[PDB]
């Protein structure tokens, strides 16, 4: 056995998947995704480190 | 509201300036136009800022 202990990551393989989805009070524009980056500066409490 | 999340356009200043002009300055200047009252026996009129129509260039 190699020196670094092996770890097993059991689950599913998905490209970009955010499982924690709740309701956010503040919302942004519907179509303009160029201003959706503002909510990644002050994120909701549950999506601070997804 | 634009420009708070990305870099604004380099021609937005003159764009909004010309828009503000063609929106309010023409009417503001036509309002201060004086009224000429003469030609009693003749048919004339004054400057009424009610139509205010600009036609597209041919």
């Amino acid at each position: 056995y190699p020196n670094p202990p092996l770890v097993i990551c059991f689950g599913a393989a998905q490209k970009e998947f955010v499982p924690t989805v709740r309701v956010s009070h503040e919302q942004m524009h519907q179509d303009k995704y160029s201003e959706w980056k503002m909510l990644q500066w002050n994120p909701p409490e549950f999506v601070r480190a997804p | 509201n634009e420009g708070i999340s990305t870099i604004p356009g380099f021609n937005q200043i003159q764009f909004e300036g010309f828009c503000r002009f063609i929106d309010q300055g023409l009417t503001e200047e036509l309002y201060k136009f004086p009224k000429i009252e003469d030609t009693d026996q003749e048919i004339e009129f004054q400057l009424f800022v009610e139509t205010y129509q600009l036609v597209e260039p041919l």
